[PDB]
Formats: C-alpha cells, structure tokens, sequence
C-alpha cells in the first residue's frame, strides 16, 4: 500500500508543543498602583485556544507533561542606568501548600517544593512531569457536581456548589519572582510557559469546539453565527 | 430475524426487528482482575434489578425541537434501582436504551438517537457554570431544547437553568458532526424501533451516582414530521432504559437531594 | 477507656461513608460500618476503617469532591456505675494506619512559620 | 475466648464473651435442592444487607414489666432490608437476636430471652380475633406486657388492640413452662450480652413478609431490679437483629400500609 500512515499518529498528533499563558513580573517598590513583585498563575490548560480545541476532541485521556519557560524583559526609561543580569524563580506549589503572600516570606525558601532557579540569557529551561491524575485518567468535561444540597442542610448558602468543577483548586499554582533586590530603575518581564505533551493515550472522541469560548466552562455567549453564505446550486 | 430482548425478567419482543449497536464494540461485563486486592464480593443485583424501565411519554409535535435526558438521573424517582442508588456510595451500570416510535406508513420524519458520554450543558446567563441542582437533573420527565439562543438578563431573581440551543447541542458543537459519537437513526420510512447497549465509561473504575452523570440521550429530530395536508399532529416518543450488569457498595445512611 | 474497675457500659463507634447527611442521632448512624464496643471484658476498641473510595488517591486538602466520611461515637447504654465511685470517667483517643498505607508527590507544609 | 462475630460488614465484639446458643441445632442455609424446577437465581443480598440493624432504646425500671417484638416488623421502618421487603413479594431470612444489658457488679435480677416461632397474642375485648392492622404491628419501639387482666367495656369506641398479661405470656401458657422454646437466660451475676441464631422456620418453602410474621421476640423479667437503697433505677435494655442468607423474589410496585 505504501502510505505511511504513521505521521498522523496520537503520539505524533501531539507532538507539536503550544503556548499555554503569559505572566508577568516586575522589580519596583510597592506602590498604590498593582503590587506586581510576583504572579500566581493557575495551572490549567484552558487559557488559550490553539490546545484548548485541539485536547478537547477526547473525553478521557492520560498523558505525561512536559514544560518549556521562556524569558525575555525590557526596560521604562530612556536613557536608563545599564542594569545586571537577573535570576528568576520558577517554583511550583501543589494544593495544600502555603500561599506565599510577599516578595519574601519563609515559604520562598523551597523546603520540599520542586523550583527551578533559571539565569536569563541562557538557553530556555525544560522540566518534565510525570502522569498526577489522581484518577485513572485526566477528565476532559466533568459533567457533575462537588457537592449536593441535601434536604435537611442549614440553609441553601452552604449545600450550593459550582457546576462542571472537580476541585476548587485545579493541580496547584505556579510562582514567579526575581531574585535580586529592588532598584531605583524597573525591569518590566514577561514569561510565556510552553507545554508538550508526550505519550499520549485518549478514549472516546467528541465532535470540536466550532463557537468561540466564554470563560472556563463549556458556554457561550457571543458570534453564534459559525457558517458563511453560499448559493445552493452554485458552485 | 424478530429480536428476543430479554434482560433479567421483562421482555421486549417486536412485530418488526431493525437492528443493535453496541456502543465501542465492548459488551457489559463485571469487575475482572484476578489480581485485585478486594476479592470479597459486593452487592451485585444481576437478575433482580433488569426491569425495562420506561419513561414518561412526550407528544412529538411539528414545531418541538428536542428532547434530553440524564443518566442515572431518569432513574432516581422511581424503581428499586432508585433505593439501591441512594443508599450505597458509589457504582457503576451499563445502559440499554431502547427507543421506540410508532406511526403509520403514510408519516414521514426523521429522528435521531444519541448518548454522549459526560454530556455537559451550557448556562444561559452572562454568571458563568451559575446552575442549581434542582435544574441540573431534571429527572424522569427530560428537558427540551430552543430554537433560538435567549439568555436572561433579569439581575434579581436568578433563573439558574439551562438554555440549550438544538444546532448547537448544548456543548457548542454542529450538528452534523454529532455522528461520531454511538447513535442510531429512526428513519420512519422503514422502522419503528432502535436501540443502543451502553457500557460503563469513567476515568475511575467505579463512581458515585448521586453527584455524577454518565450518559447524556439527546434525540434531535432531524426532519419534522408532515402529514398529508394538515398542520397539527401529535404522535408519541417512549424511551426505555434498563440498567445490566449493576452493582454496589459502601452503605450509609439515606440521602435525599432537594429538588425544589 | 481510663474508667474504674467497677464501672461498665457500650459504646458504638460507627463510619459513614460521604455523600449523605451528616448523621446526628443513633438511628441513622448504626447503618455503616459500626462496632459495638465493649466495657467489661476489655478496654481497647480497634476498628479497621476500610478503603471504599471512588477515586485510587485522595487529597490531603480540604476539598468537597474527595471526602473521607464521618465518624460518630455513641452510647450504646447508659454508663452503670454503682455508688462510691467518680460519676466523670475519661476516654482518651488513639489513630493508626495499616500496611497498605501510602502517600506519593511530596512537597513542603504549613503549620511552621517564621516571621522575620 | 472473645467472640469476633461478624456477620457482613458491622461486627460486635464483646470485652466478655458468654455463649451462642443456635436454635434447634441447624444453621441458617440457602435453598440446597438439585432437582428444583427453578435453577435461575433470585435476589440474594448476602454481604450487602447484612448490617447489625439496632432498634431503639428501652428503659428497664422496677415494676416495668415485659417488651414484646414481631420479626419481620421490627425492620419496616430503616435499612434497606425495608425497602428489599416492600418491594418483592415473598423472601426467607435467619436472624441473629443479640439482647445485651450491661449493668455493674452491684445490681441484681434475672431476664428472660424468648424466641416463640408464630407468636400470637390474645385480644382484649369480648370481640374475639378483632384487631386492626396499625395495632398488630408495633414495629420498631415494640409493644408491653401488663400484670392483671384488664379488658375493655367501651362499646362505642373500639379499642382493637393487645392486652397481654405477663404470667400468662399472651398465648394463654404459664411462664413456668416457656423455656420449652429456644431461649437464652441473662443473669446479671455473670454475664452481660447474650445471643441467639434463629433459622428459617415456617410451614412454606418460602412466604411473603408483609402479611406474615414468624419470630416473636419477648423479654421477661424473671427477678426486678434491685438496687442497694433506692427504689428507682433505669437501666437500658438494647436489642440488635440482623438478617442472615436472606432472598427475596417476585418484583412489583410499592406497596406502603397504612400505620393510622
Ligand atoms: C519543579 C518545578 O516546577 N515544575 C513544574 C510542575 C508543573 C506542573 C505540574 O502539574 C501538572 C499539570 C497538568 C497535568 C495539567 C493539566 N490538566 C489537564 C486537564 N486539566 C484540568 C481539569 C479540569 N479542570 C481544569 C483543567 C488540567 O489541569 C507539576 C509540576
């Protein structure tokens, strides 16, 4: 027959790694404007839609994961003094784990957390992570609830849940900062996390995702028009 | 040629016998691990369960637009399969959805049978996933879809429900490619009766039910029915679910959800 | 069980399984998995809760979709004591875990602080 | 020494174990019949009903003087043994009566642990064998004995429930000859718990449980309690049923009696 067929396959189909979110992070003192010392990001696919539309074809599937940060910065002044080079920290927290709340609390000082500490200028830094589905797979559309308001609750507050929502926290955050001190002169940065998956296996295909996304969930709320106008006999 | 369907101790014969599609070419089976650590064995009502539950009928109209189910939501109300789903923690089924609909040979139409697995549905207003559990399960009685998507707008009394719209599925999907998932057409040129044999599908081995929806029957009609010169018609969809192969484990105390 | 000699009683320890109402009183409690504890003859309760979970691995968080259960303790009978003898007995509490217990994805805790 | 008796998934262990006396020396089994015309498999919840259902809590004082229980009536009320009995047309169930009654070493008195297969009770009034149904079935909290014979005279307003007398034992025979039955005797001196295992007893193969009663549990003070000083002292009496190697048959709709 000689027709490879092996170049559409599943490991192959996800073989091209995407852009998942940008995050940003400065370096100035703490004014009444935006503290931006740090971000938190929520770790989740659904924050773009190159690979939103492109996993959500499959309900169920489990695969391994892989990262890829990428660093670049500027600068706000002109004629600014010539700064150093920096040092940023990439470090992960899964759910349980304190919530750092400043540039310097006792949780940055990465007791058991898995961080990366990355020196901008070198080549990109590239982490893997194993399968973490508590599950037997990943769940791709949950369809049910956290929790169900019983009869004999207190009142309808407490029993009330949110709709197509597993966990509160989906897999932990993410936490970037930089290492070095504050400066007179800021050093406006952006990092845009990357992901690959690799050893692919999925279950039960779905139709795709054709009305562009409104928000986390599976709704809609604008362009509801998604075909064009074309005369029937017409070629 | 006639089908004999027989599960458990109900029966459904037919005049005239079309067809069966299993599901993903897997027929329902029971726990099979000769290695698992649990080997004591749980409550599996095999052959005291398999009743052909039949829903409530809805009149299939010229201008209605649809119709769908939860599963093992229609269920819950009644049957002894009701009582063993409230008071154990979790299970797992396999479905026989067996949809039948009769009319003459001078009728015309289309419809078309589906179970999509984790059927999610989309809200109507700009609150987003904001749906109570009253409207999330609507039981044994179904809800339709629209024709035109209409949100609310209302900011003080909450409507909380969904609002589905028919060529978009409710997911935000066409539909024409809806094809892909285990369907069965019922093209009434020909035959009368369908039906699907579902095997259980979830990320885990075993699952709760009271805070979980497996399987999703959308029926879409996908040609309206016309008689020969009138403009009013009513003939009737019934559907049947019977669960195969059920069992259970982990008892509690009683739960009874709310439901308005 | 750190009472008298003299003193004796029953005590029902029960498990429920989440996803009902929490239970309160002794006739929608003895339904799980319950051990009628004794008094008299011994003074050591031992009750393997069992491992009946939907998911393989649970959180270690507070989080509403993967629930352990409940636990509830109640007095099978009054406690009969005759008279010379302390009216407030005490209970202490013990925890364990058998061999099939494991953890994975280890990462760095909470309850130790340094403000400085 | 110490008896694990477990029996499905709850268990009571003892800190002092006495005795299990079996009831006629034949423990509970299935239907064992190779020639049977029936060879397909009927409902049998072996491990998934069996929890030590506990009824409620009776205060034993000085002059009280008798409780009187029906099997199965006694699990109309809870558990889902309830709701596999309402259901189905007919079954067969072996019991495990467990009677403890914990006391200090300073108490006194003697009870008595009855099992009477076809308990009947005599009525009250002149009008023989009338009673209604909500007075023939206590259910759960259990009826009482009294001490001297009291009828009714009101013609207007008809009592039309029991009236038992102690010594009599409602039957109609001396207490003195009632250890004939299978029975356990508490004594307070040595022992605190005492239980029983009762077998399927009944002139049918297998028979319905709504309008049947087989086993009739009854509890007689054989000495009061005495206490050193006083003259008034509760201590509780705690009765635990759990069905064993049940089966039931023959689904229908719900039938829920009334209880007025
Ligand atoms: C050593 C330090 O830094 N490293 C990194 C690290 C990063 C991410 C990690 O966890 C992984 C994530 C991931 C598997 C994500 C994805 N995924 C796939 C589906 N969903 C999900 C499910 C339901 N809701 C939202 C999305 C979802 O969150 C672990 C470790």
């Amino acid at each position: 027959q000689r027709r490879s067929r092996s170049e559409s396959t599943i490991e192959s189909f996800f073989a091209r790694g995407a852009c998942v979110a940008i995050i940003e992070v400065d370096n100035e003192e703490p004014t009444t404007r935006a503290q931006k010392l740090f971000a938190m990001w929520r770790i989740t696919y659904k924050d773009t839609v190159q690979l939103r539309r492109k996993l959500e074809f499959f309900t169920y599937s489990r695969f391994d994961m892989e990262l890829t940060f990428v660093v670049t910065a500027n600068f706000t002044n002109t004629n600014n003094g010539h700064a150093l080079n920096q040092v940023y920290q990439i470090m992960y927290i899964p759910p349980g784990a304190p919530t750092p709340k400043s540039w310097d609390d006792y949780t940055w000082q990465t007791s058991s957390n898995p961080s990366i500490f990355y020196t901008y200028g070198a080549a990109p830094a590239r982490i893997s992570v194993p399968y973490v589905g508590l599950a037997n797979a990943y769940s791709h559309f949950y369809d049910g609830f956290a929790k169900v308001p019983l009869k004999t609750d207190a009142n309808d507050q407490i029993g009330d849940s949110l709709y197509s929502a597993m966990t509160v926290d989906d897999f932990g955050v993410l936490a970037i900062r930089v290492v070095n001190d504050h400066n007179p002169t800021k050093v406006t940065s952006k990092v845009r996390i990357y992901m690959k998956p690799k050893h692919v296996r999925v279950w039960c295909p779905r139709p795709p995702r054709a009305v562009p996304y409104y928000g986390p969930g599976v709704d809609y709320k604008d362009n509801l028009n998604p075909l064009s106008e074309k005369g029937l006999t017409t070629y | 040629r006639v089908l004999q369907l027989t599960i458990g101790n109900s029966t459904i014969t037919t005049q005239e016998a079309a067809n069966s599609v299993v599901a993903y070419g897997r027929w329902p089976e029971f726990i099979r691990d000769d290695e698992a650590n649990p080997v004591d064995q749980p409550t599996e009502p095999d052959v005291a369960t398999c009743r052909f539950y039949t829903l409530d009928t809805v009149m299939w109209g010229k201008e209605s637009k649809g119709w769908w189910w939860k599963l093992p939501d229609a269920l819950r109300d009644m049957g002894l399969f009701g009582q063993n789903m409230y008071y154990h923690y979790l299970g797992r089924s396999g479905y026989t959805v067996h949809v039948q609909c009769n009319a003459s040979k001078f009728h015309q139409g289309a419809l078309g049978v589906f179970a999509i697995p984790e059927y999610c549905l989309a809200g109507d207003s700009d609150k987003q996933r904001y749906t109570s559990y009253a409207n999330a399960n609507p039981g044994e009685k179904g809800g339709k879809f629209y024709s035109q998507f209409n949100r609310d707008t209302a900011v003080t009394s909450p409507k909380r429900e969904f609002c589905p719209v028919d060529y978009l599925l409710g997911c935000g999907v066409l539909l024409g490619n809806a094809f892909v998932y285990p369907h069965q057409i019922i093209n009434l040129r020909t035959n009368n009766s369908a039906t699907i044999v579902l095997p259980y599908v979830n990320a885990m081995a075993i699952d709760s039910m009271v805070k979980h929806n497996n399987w999703g029957i959308a029926i879409l009609p996908l040609s309206p029915l016309d008689f020969a010169q009138e403009s009013s018609v009513e003939i009737p969809i019934t559907v049947t679910i019977a669960p195969m192969c059920s069992e259970f484990n982990g008892l509690r105390n009683v739960t009874a959800p709310k439901f308005q | 069980f750190c009472g008298s000699m003299m003193a004796t009683g029953k005590i029902l320890v029960a498990y429920a399984p989440p996803g009902a109402q929490p239970p309160t009183s002794r006739k929608e409690a003895m339904l799980g998995t319950h051990v009628i504890w004794d008094l008299g003859l011994q003074s050591s309760c031992t009750m393997v809760v069992p491992w009946i979970s939907n998911v393989t691995y649970r959180q270690t968080t507070q989080d509403s979709f993967t629930e352990g259960g409940y636990i509830s303790m109640f007095y099978q009978t009054r406690i009969v004591v005759p008279l010379s003898t302390p009216k407030s007995m005490s209970m202490l509490g013990f925890v364990s875990a058998c061999n099939d217990f494991s953890v994975r994805l280890l990462r760095d805790t909470t309850h130790i602080s340094q403000s400085a």
